[PDB]
């Protein structure tokens, strides 16, 4: 992996740094590494995998070393050494590409390629030198039990789920309490509901609680808290649980009562923010509790009265909604974000050459189903194919 | 059931709907019809039970699954009205000198109510709250109440004469008293001619709807002045003829259970449920 | 230009308000106000006919553009009545005895019908969907309806005796008759009395309003029970003079005209759907 | 909360005992002793009530908690009973002449019967599972049968002749008739004099017990001859005297209530599935 994305960040300074009339200076150590890589490379024969439809493609390395002695680049030898890295920059493509739609159960960490494990031999290591990407910095943190960090923008972390759940129910569905949720990417969308209007609550309060659980930790997270679900703020018409039926939902949003927002670290509050709407920080959390409630105005005008009677049946339904949105996080694992390609960049590739469904990933590389059980091995395996993306992504 | 009746249902807004249940359910259920006497006069037809059926059985439901009962008035019907089957429908024929009685009545049948004793002849009672009534029924109710206070003597009223309670029925077959709650109450009731219990409205009763044959929305199912609701199952219709009536019914006996629900039917056909 | 196709039309937002129309639908537009003769007889006025023409003008119609047509009453008008105007308003006398009657009249002509000629002697007719009715109308109306099975035998009826059948109108001068879907039904109808027809219901009439002077809600313009929508072309005003209800009717014209549109089958856009 | 959905109960082990709940059964629930006549007649005492009720009082029931409900005989006992306590325990007399009805009526009390209308008149009955029956109650019950065939013949009999018939019932007050099932048969039954239901046992009624008072074990209250089940709440004592019987009864009261439980269909839960 390092000696692949060393192959890649050499093409990628060559290709930005070997331009007509530039200093030999500005590219003496960049020319270096270059040879180095060349000799490294010359000699050997590599194949890249017949997986699916991607072609098998043997490669040959017998170049010439890049000149040193101009003093200023000229046409002949940015012609050379384009060459040089077209092919270079192909072959490394490949290797990518091979190694991408590759999975095992086992070592999933480990190169699957016959190429990148050819790369993984001694007379390689040379060709390795600054290792500065962040993917490639987290893999070789990750070569030595050390703390890794991937920053994430609206981090993907949240299964896609839109589920209701219901805490008062009759086969009429005219007189309901529960709650409705959507945990859509780095969102989580939750409203309460109650169609009395907590007429008959203990103290005219009703509770509601949502618990969503991380599959990975979260450090150093910025989160938006706003008091309305907009989501779950107008007319439905939604099956029952088993499908059999169908019930009308028709709410009207109050504003939520005691918002209580626990970060939790396996099991133990690490932040705790109460009645707090806008950005607030959790340093450290694999747990999210919600509490908030549905209380009943004590002083009504006319027409709110008008909504709430004291008895069935129930037109105006309560409802009282939070909306969460993680807007960056840190996690020690690889996670799909609104910024970076690297999912998609896998699951392009395995769909562009068929390939048939491993036993790691799931089929068509869906994330939903992937994070929902996101598993050790399977953790190795998406660090690994990511890691092998960010790298092809530095020349393709 | 019961154990997990305090247990949470979860659902998916994803999950694909079921075929349509309109089949299976009129093939295993049974539908009342109740009916004035008057119409059954009107048609003056012996086998037109035979046609309806045959009619219900062109609409899907099975012969044996359609039942009709019969009632002189609004009046006799309202002294324990008993709720057959899993279906019923009440043709309520309107009239403007009886609103109240028709309130009554469809509050009553419309309604699940848990009603115990009252022993007025012993005991004060109170209302303890909005959904607390006293439903009294029988062959004649005069309910003359006189309210108390906190030495029980009483306002307005000597407890010892009855004659100076305050009349809140007379000679009804039905009636549902609603007094200030919190209130010590002595009744004075025809205990030999009718009878009185004290009633808590659970809830709406799917099971059964109303038609009112003719007139206006005069029905008001609950004692609370500012609401008067009109649900679902309380239709009303126009009518010349009551051949076209239950032609009405008929066609559009898909839309009328539409608008009524399963389980709500009772192992009694009882209009409450009675606790001694 | 392109007539009997439907064409999708894809409009968009920010294409900013047209100004008022209504001004120019007064200029070119006609407006029919249909009133019993007890109106007239009440007003005793030779000229009030002109003096609403020119109270009129004061809100935009040019003279001569509404015009005021008269009916004995509700029965009478009920005989097939022709609304010829760009906007026609009814004002129509509430009686509590003849509610079907102001439903049905209402529904003839507040909704929209495609009717086809039925010939009861020569086939039997079946009602194939809840929008198929049978209307009749005339000097007077009685029909009688045999229910046959799929033996071609009456239910409850002999085909050969219409003695046997049951009554669904009696001198009546107009009844839309609903009977059970998917059953073929022999008919006894005063052919030479009256004319009844198949007709579906399309859809609503838009250039029909009916304004019931006095009574309350009672209208009922649809067969299903579960349903009785009061749409906006329906307005109830209380009354104690006419001419209260004439001043009241022109001075609201702007509100009644706007409850109201054009009526689509009566413009180029329907060419070739049903009618011009 | 969640009615009329079947949710999983899923407890566990060493979740250790609740403390005696019997106590606050008692203080919180009612009682009903059901006996003969002839029990009050033999006791001749006008306070044995009182005595019994402060009998109870030592065994922890609140005063007043406890009825004493009288009926003259079985068969009087048989015309739909009402059991409405929250325990119902019923001293029922032996008597070697009467074994079926003293069967019948503990089968109707101790048991569920889910009974919807029955019109022998308009429609023909089949009993489609071994749980339907047909019950009837009233003055006097006479049923006679006639089995029908595929092509609605009756076999052994004549439909028009009701002479030829087959008699199931005659002068009864109560009777459960179990026919072969898959049969339509036509029924003549004296309307008149009684009611008839089709019912389907649902199953175990708790809140009932039978105390057969002298005499052999001798109930049968299923209609499957290969079983004749001796439940916990069928029990059998042997008497001389009935203050002995009521004495025995008082004082093993903790034992009657334990081989009873509390009605499983009266409770919040049962709410939408049949009733509260
Ligand atoms: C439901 O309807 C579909 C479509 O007609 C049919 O294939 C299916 O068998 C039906 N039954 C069930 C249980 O889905
Ligand atoms: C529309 O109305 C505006 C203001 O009422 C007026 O100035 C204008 O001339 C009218 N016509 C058009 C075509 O905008
Ligand atoms: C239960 O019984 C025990 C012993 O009989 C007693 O100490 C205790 O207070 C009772 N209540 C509870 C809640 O355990
Ligand atoms: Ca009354
Ligand atoms: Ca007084
Ligand atoms: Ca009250
Ligand atoms: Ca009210
Ligand atoms: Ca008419
Ligand atoms: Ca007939
Ligand atoms: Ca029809
Ligand atoms: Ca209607
Ligand atoms: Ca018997
Ligand atoms: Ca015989
Ligand atoms: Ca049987
Ligand atoms: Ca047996
Ligand atoms: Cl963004
Ligand atoms: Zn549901």
């Amino acid at each position: 992996m390092d000696v692949l994305y060393s192959l890649s960040k050499t093409l990628k300074d060559a290709r930005d740094k070997i331009v007509e009339g530039t200093l030999y200076s500005n590219v003496s150590d960049l020319i270096q590494q270059f040879n180095q890589m060349i000799i490294t490379m010359n000699g050997n024969e590599f194949q890249t995998g017949g997986i699916g439809n991607l072609p098998i493609r043997n490669w040959n390395f017998d170049f010439g070393l890049l000149g040193t002695t101009l003093l200023n680049l000229d046409a002949n030898y940015v012609e050379t050494a384009r060459n040089t890295i077209d092919y270079f920059v192909d072959f490394v493509d490949n290797v990518c590409m091979d190694e991408m739609v590759r999975e095992s159960q086992r070592n999933g960490i480990a190169p699957q390629s016959d190429s990148l494990r050819k790369l993984s031999g001694i007379k390689f290591k040379r060709i390795n030198f600054d290792n500065s990407s962040e993917y490639i910095e987290n893999w070789n943190l990750q070569n030595r039990r050390q703390r890794t960090g991937f920053t994430f923008h609206k981090p993907n972390i949240f299964p896609y789920s839109a589920s209701f759940t219901l805490n008062r129910s009759q086969p009429a569905h005219d007189n309901l309490m529960g709650t409705m949720w959507l945990n859509a990417g780095s969102e989580i969308q939750v409203a309460g509901f109650d169609y009395s209007c907590a007429i008959n609550a203990p103290a005219n309060i009703q509770q509601f609680e949502h618990i969503v659980q991380l599959r990975r930790v979260l450090t150093t997270a910025t989160i938006t808290l706003l008091p309305d679900a907009e989501r779950f703020s107008f007319p439905r018409v939604i099956n029952s649980a088993d499908g059999a039926t169908t019930w009308y939902f028709n709410p009207v949003i109050l504003r939520p009562n005691n918002v209580e927002v626990e970060f939790l670290l396996n099991g133990q509050i690490i932040n705790t923010y109460q009645a707090r709407f806008g950005t607030i920080i959790a340093r450290n959390f694999d747990t999210i509790r919600l509490s908030f409630q549905l209380m009943r105005p004590p002083n009504m005008t006319p027409a709110v009265a008008a909504l709430f009677p004291n008895a069935q049946p129930f037109e105006h339904h309560a409802t009282v909604g939070l909306t969460l949105r993680i807007e960056s996080a840190v996690c020690e694992s690889v996670l799909a974000d609104a910024s970076k390609t690297m999912l998609a960049n896998v699951t392009s590739v395995r769909q562009e050459y068929a390939i048939p469904v491993g036993p790691v990933f799931p089929p068509g590389m869906n994330w939903t189903d992937l994070i929902t059980n996101y598993s050790p091995s399977r953790e190795d395996n998406l660090q690994r194919v990511f890691t092998v993306a960010s790298i092809r992504s530095m020349l393709v | 059931q019961n154990y997990g009746i305090n247990l949470p249902i979860t659902g998916s807004m994803d999950t694909a709907y079921a075929n349509s249940t309109q089949e299976e359910t009129f093939l295993t259920s049974t539908l009342c019809l109740y009916y004035p006497t008057e119409a059954a006069t009107e048609i003056n037809d012996n086998s037109w039970k035979d046609t309806l059926s045959q009619l219900f059985l062109t609409k899907g439901w099975p012969t044996g699954s359609v039942y009709f009962k019969e009632y002189t008035d609004i009046a006799s019907f309202s002294v324990d009205p008993q709720l057959y089957c899993d279906y019923n429908v009440v043709l309520m024929k309107y009239d403007a000198t009886l609103q109240l009685d028709m309130s009554e009545l469809a509050d009553l049948i419309l309604n699940e109510w848990l009603c115990n004793p009252m022993d007025i002849t012993l005991y004060y009672y109170q209302q303890t709250d909005e959904a607390n009534k006293w439903i009294s029924m029988g062959s004649s109710c005069t309910i003359k109440v006189c309210p108390l206070n906190t030495q029980t003597l009483g306002i307005g009223c000597l407890t010892t004469d009855t004659a100076t309670f305050e009349e809140v029925a007379t000679a009804e077959k039905l009636v549902i008293t609603d007094v200030v709650d919190g209130v010590n109450h002595k009744l004075d009731v025809t205990t030999a001619t009718c009878t009185i219990r004290n009633c808590k409205k659970l809830g709406p009763r799917e099971n059964v709807a109303v038609i009112q044959v003719g007139g206006s929305d005069v029905l008001d199912i609950t004692a609370d002045p500012t609401t008067a609701p009109q649900t679902e199952r309380m239709m009303r219709i126009n009518w010349k003829k009551w051949w076209q009536v239950f032609y009405t019914v008929v066609d559009y006996v898909n839309q009328i259970i539409q608008a009524m629900s399963k389980r709500s039917r009772s192992l009694n056909s009882a209009a409450f449920y009675y606790r001694i």
